[PDB]
RNA sequence: UUGAAAAGAACUUUGAAGAGAGAGUUCAAGAGGGCGUUCAAACGAGAACUUUGAAUUCCAUGUGAACAGCAGUUGAACAUGGGUCUCGGGUUCAGAUCCCCGAAUCUUGGAAAGCGUCGCGGUUCCGGCGGCGUAAGGGCUGGUAGCAGCCGACUU
RNA sequence: AACGCAGCUAGCUGCGAGAAUUAAUGUGAAUUGCAGGACACAUUGAUCAUCGACACUU
């Protein structure tokens, strides 16, 4: 009686398929008595057969994104909408590794010469 | 009580002007029923709606001046208004009389009355003017001939 | 007196704030009174109202001790129904009057899973201190 | 021997009266409330009784209606039962009601369809095709059918139940159509009418499921008044305080109908419509169109100015008729009556009966020891 | 539209598996034979009574024949 | 060289072969049978093209095409059609006129879909 | 910017209505929804002006607050519905070289269609069936100064 | 910038053919002009807030 998205999560793709084709065929009918004489209880039930579309809907096409998150896991290459979004500007900055690298020079200055810690009495 | 639409529905399946309908006086509430071009047609054929004669011009006294002014009745001095060359235009006049007289001047050639020599002066002659009507050229042919006679005679 | 900084006294502020607000933030602003008989079993002074709970008027013309239950919440505009609260209209319809629910009484309450809990945690508020 | 009805109702009415005098009514002095008098000389014979008998071939037919009634309502009360569909209670009711009354055209037959109306449902739902709807042991039902002889009409109307718990509210509902059918009288005020009813009815109360409704009236339904051929003449008895100061009248004919619910008391439209009716003031609007044009002559020579429901079209042999009807509504010429219905869940109740009002007496002529 | 002029053409169009119909109307002074094909209407005219009571019985068997008059 | 002009050679040109598609899928088809046909109409000149000349009238979405309708309209109702003509309404609808095949009947069809 | 709250004036009575007189709610209406050219007929409550006879504005139905410098039973006003799909005949309240039928890119088409008239059924249903009809200016043909015949408008 | 989307809907506001909103998490019995429809409320939930998954006409 009642479309939950808990209980379409682990159905069979074809399954799903079949669900939405009997919906789309109820909304044509209703569709039909709105035009002609209509009872107050079938202009209603419009409302709730539009929202179960879209949800049947939501829950095929958010499957069909995580399968294909797995396939490229390791890949060199992504596709771009799979690519993390961000901001145009912080897509352009160097990444960590490259950020904190120092020259052989600035190295030695370091060993040679650390920091220390100090109180002067008075 | 309004009928406008009723007038405009028969004129056009009458094939004619809204001038020309009559509607019946004493059967309004019958006609104001109709409302279809299918409802009018019924009653055109049951004689509710008729279509009217058209209005008399008679033509019959235009006829009688036309008769008299055939014999010149009307013509007169104080009766025209225009030049005489707008009432008649003098090179229709001329066109007239030189296809006349070359057609007459032809026709001898063919029934061998005339020779060609003589054939060709007479042709340019009549396009000098010197000719007017058929008679007057026919008399100067039979002259011509009678005078050829007698030479050799 | 009031020493935060990030709060506001503003007259203008305050009452734009009370006549726009979410409705789940107006559940919380119609609350009523516990009797006291009430008050001693459950260790709280205040709960809020819900649709079915039996009532006592104790402010306004028809002020009383008869108990009615609430029949209908309207947040709108702020206003509870009750049973019997009602007057006739030209006609010889009846119609319900509204109460605010901060002149009422609860005198027996609707208990549900969640009410019973939400009970429990006012109690040790109160009792850690 | 005088001829006795069979098991299965099957004689005509007239066959078991030959003579021409049919069974007579309830018989009952008018409300002594008439100002500090009463009118005593009415029962008298009088130039009142000279104008009564005036009358005496019309009251024939009112009685004749009403035996054919209680005959059929006898006969179906016997065999209801629960888990049958509607349709079938329909079309049994309907061929017992067209064997009894002898049906000729419109010298005789059924003046409205039947209507079986169950729950929330209060008035003008019947199955049409297609519906399969079964009576359930915790439904309410309500049967209204009502017949007519040369254009006198009787509609009656009672309430059938299975489960005990219902009995306080049919009380009070069947209590407050008693109380409506004594106040009235000749030269009474509608008004006093619903005040008593509604004074009468509002001192009840119901327990179903353990929760404690109160009767209420609907304030939306009424009853009507009834004449030749027309089903409603015009007047309408309110059952409820504030309304018009309309007077009754001698030689007039009333329904008083009493509906009961245990809920908001408003009614509205909920379900696909059923009954039609023709209008009796209009006159003739141009159809344009071929097979409206059908329609409309079948109308006008099987049912005249009666109500007429769709399975009868059916039955008639027609089809493919919907947009004509729907033209014909939108025309003017035909009137939809649509289902009412109250709020889900609710339960409501209706008793009605038919009396006429003569200039000697009151006659209440439905009455039965049914009800 | 088209003519034909010779008795025995007509047989041979009408075979044809275009054909549809036979229409014959009978006018005063002649008869008429008119066959539908798929581009053109072939007619033949047979101005003696005589002649075309007989042609009219051999028509091909399996085109409708349609009497107009 | 036998001519005075120099022109550009001809040189080999190589086809794309990408290391990774730049959209992860197509995308789906927004414009089905369903999307299609709107409703159907049952206005009164509707009526009369019915019953006359076979023919049934409909509303569709503004973004098609006579191919489009033409099939659209035979798998959802199962029927042979043979013109269709189209308007878009000044109110900004587009309406279409079906004729059906001479076999089929358009009274029990329209009573199938409801419309009479 | 009515009132704490619509409790936003049931019912009776005059008028076609707009408007009033009584009642009713409220602490308060001294708070009442921007408030602290001529003659006849018909229809109509009503005619110098509407209709009939005689001398998106498109198309239906409904109305008469406002508007149409007088009126209005009327409107391009106000409200609710509808309408735009290489030739000849049909068809709508409003569309047709676009819809339907038929042909295509002197004779076949062609009389079966169209148009006149005279009839027979029918009454919101038959969109149904027949009878007839369509003084002087010039031509032509047949043959001594030519003639036989018919013709033929205009001009001076 | 344009054009669309509500049972009754012109403007403002919100959204994009999944079109006055889908999923997820908090909360815990309403929304309301009228009707209809829901909802053990944990064999899991009306409504609002937030918002990280999905979708996004020219
Ligand atoms: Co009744």
């Amino acid at each position: 009686a009642k479309i939950k998205a808990r209980d379409l999560r682990g159905k069979k793709k074809e399954e799903l398929l079949k669900q939405l084709d009997d919906l789309k065929v109820e909304l044509s009918q209703l569709r039909v008595a709105k035009v002609t004489g209509g009872a107050a209880s079938k202009l209603s039930k419009i409302r709730v057969v539009r929202k179960s579309i879209a949800r049947v809907l939501t829950v095929i096409n958010q499957t069909q994104k995580e399968n294909l998150r797995k396939f490229y896991k390791g890949k060199k290459y992504k596709p771009l909408d799979l690519r993390p979004k961000k901001t145009r500007a912080m897509r352009r900055r160097l990444n960590k590794h490259e950020e904190n690298l120092k020259t052989k020079k600035q190295q030695r200055k370091e060993r040679l010469y650390p920091l220390r810690k100090y109180a002067v009495k008075a | 009580s309004m009928l406008r639409l009723q007038k405009r529905l028969a004129s056009s399946v009458l094939r004619c002007g809204k001038k020309k309908v009559w509607l019946d006086p004493n059967e309004t509430n019958e006609i104001a029923n109709a409302n279809s071009r299918q409802q009018i047609r019924k009653l055109i054929k049951d004689g509710l709606i008729i279509r009217k004669p058209v209005t008399v011009h008679s033509r019959a006294r235009c006829r009688k001046n036309t008769l008299a002014r055939r014999k010149g009745r009307h013509m007169g001095i104080g009766k025209r208004k225009g030049t005489a060359n707008a009432r008649m235009p003098e090179k229709v006049t001329w066109m007239r009389r030189m296809r006349i007289l070359r057609r007459l001047l032809r026709r001898y050639r063919e029934s061998k009355k005339i020779d060609r020599h003589m054939y060709h002066s007479l042709y340019l002659k009549v396009k000098g003017n010197v000719f007017k009507n058929k008679r007057i050229l026919m008399e100067h042919i039979h002259k011509l001939k009678a005078d050829k006679a007698r030479k050799k005679l | 007196m009031k020493f935060n900084p990030f709060v506001t006294s503003d007259r203008s502020k305050n009452r734009k704030r009370h006549f726009n607000a979410p409705s789940h933030i107006r559940r919380k602003i119609m609350s009523s009174p516990l009797s006291k008989e009430l008050r001693q079993k459950y260790n709280v002074r205040s709960m809020p109202i819900r649709k079915d709970d039996e009532v006592q008027v104790v402010r306004g013309h028809y002020k009383g001790q008869q108990i009615g239950k609430v029949v209908q919440v309207y947040r709108k505009k702020y206003v509870i129904y009750i049973e019997r609260v009602q007057r006739e209209k030209a006609n010889g319809t009846t119609v319900h009057v509204g109460i605010h629910p901060s002149k009422v009484v609860i005198t027996r309450l609707k208990l549900d899973k969640d009410r019973k809990k939400i009970l429990e945690r006012k109690a040790k508020s109160r009792q850690v201190g | 021997g005088p001829k006795v009805q069979t098991d299965p109702p099957s004689v005509p009415i007239c066959d078991l009266y030959p003579n021409g005098v049919f069974p007579k009514g309830q018989e009952c002095e008018y409300p002594p409330t008439q100002d500090g008098r009463t009118a005593a000389w009415r029962t008298t014979s009088e130039e009142k009784k000279a104008l009564d008998q005036a009358s005496e071939e019309i009251w024939n037919d009112f009685r004749e209606a009403a035996e054919a009634h209680r005959q059929v309502r006898k006969y179906v009360m016997s065999w209801i039962k629960p888990g049958m569909t509607m349709i079938e209670i329909c079309e049994k009711l309907e061929d017992c009601s067209r064997k009894l009354i002898k049906e000729n055209g419109l010298n005789a037959g059924l003046a409205f369809p039947t209507g079986c109306s169950l729950n929330n449902c209060a008035a003008h739902y019947t199955p049409n095709a297609g519906d399969t709807t079964v009576l359930q042991y915790d439904d309410i039902c309500k049967i209204d059918f009502g017949t007519h002889i040369s254009g006198r009409i009787i509609d009656c109307a009672f309430t059938v139940t299975f489960n005990p718990k219902y009995d306080t509210l049919l009380k009070a509902v069947k209590d407050a159509t008693n109380t409506g059918i004594k106040c009235a009288g000749i030269d009474v005020r509608l008004c006093d009418v619903g005040e008593a009813i509604q004074e009468v009815m509002e001192s009840y109360e119901v327990e179903i499921d353990g929760k404690t409704y109160q009767v209420k009236p609907i304030r939306n339904l009424n009853g009507h008044s009834i004449g030749q051929y027309r089903i409603h003449a015009g007047k309408t008895v309110p059952i409820v305080k504030g309304g018009e100061a309309t007077r009754m009248e001698e030689g007039e004919v009333y329904a008083i109908e009493t509906f009961g619910s245990t809920g908001k008391g408003v009614v509205h439209d909920d379900m696909e419509c059923s009954h039609y009716m023709k209008n009796f003031d209009v006159g003739h609007v141009p159809i344009r169109l071929p097979r409206t044009k059908h329609l409309l002559n079948v109308i006008n020579e099987n049912f005249g100015t009666l109500a007429f429901c769709r399975r009868w079209l059916d039955r008639l042999g027609e089809s493919k008729y919907l947009m004509a009807l729907k033209n014909l509504c939108d025309l003017g010429i035909v009137d939809p009556y649509p289902p009412l219905c109250d709020i889900k869940g609710s339960y409501t109740a209706q008793f009605e009966h038919t009396i006429l009002l003569r200039p000697t007496c009151k006659e209440v002529v439905s009455r039965g020891d049914d009800y | 539209p088209r003519k034909i002029e010779e008795i025995k053409d007509f047989l041979l169009t009408a075979r044809r598996k275009d054909a549809k119909s036979v229409k014959i109307k009978k006018n005063k002074d002649n008869v008429k034979f008119k066959v539908r094909c798929s581009r053109y209407l072939y007619t033949l005219v047979i101005t003696d009574k005589e002649k075309a009571e007989k042609l009219k019985q051999s028509l091909p068997p399996g085109l409708a024949v349609k009497e107009l008059k | 060289r036998t001519s005075p002009t120099f022109r550009r050679p001809k040189t080999l040109r190589l086809r794309r072969q990408p290391k990774y598609p730049r959209k992860s899928a197509p995308r789906r088809n927004k414009l089905d049978h369903y999307a299609i046909i709107k409703f159907p109409l049952t206005t009164e000149s509707a009526m009369k093209k019915i019953e006359d000349n076979n023919t049934l009238v409909f509303i569709v979405d503004v973004k098609a095409n006579k191919h489009q309708i033409k099939q659209a309209v035979k798998k959802l109702y199962d029927i042979d059609v043979a013109k269709v003509n189209t308007l878009i309404r000044p109110d900004g609808e587009k309406k279409a006129y079906v004729r059906l095949a001479p076999d089929y009947d358009a009274l029990d069809v329209a009573n199938k879909i409801g419309i009479i």
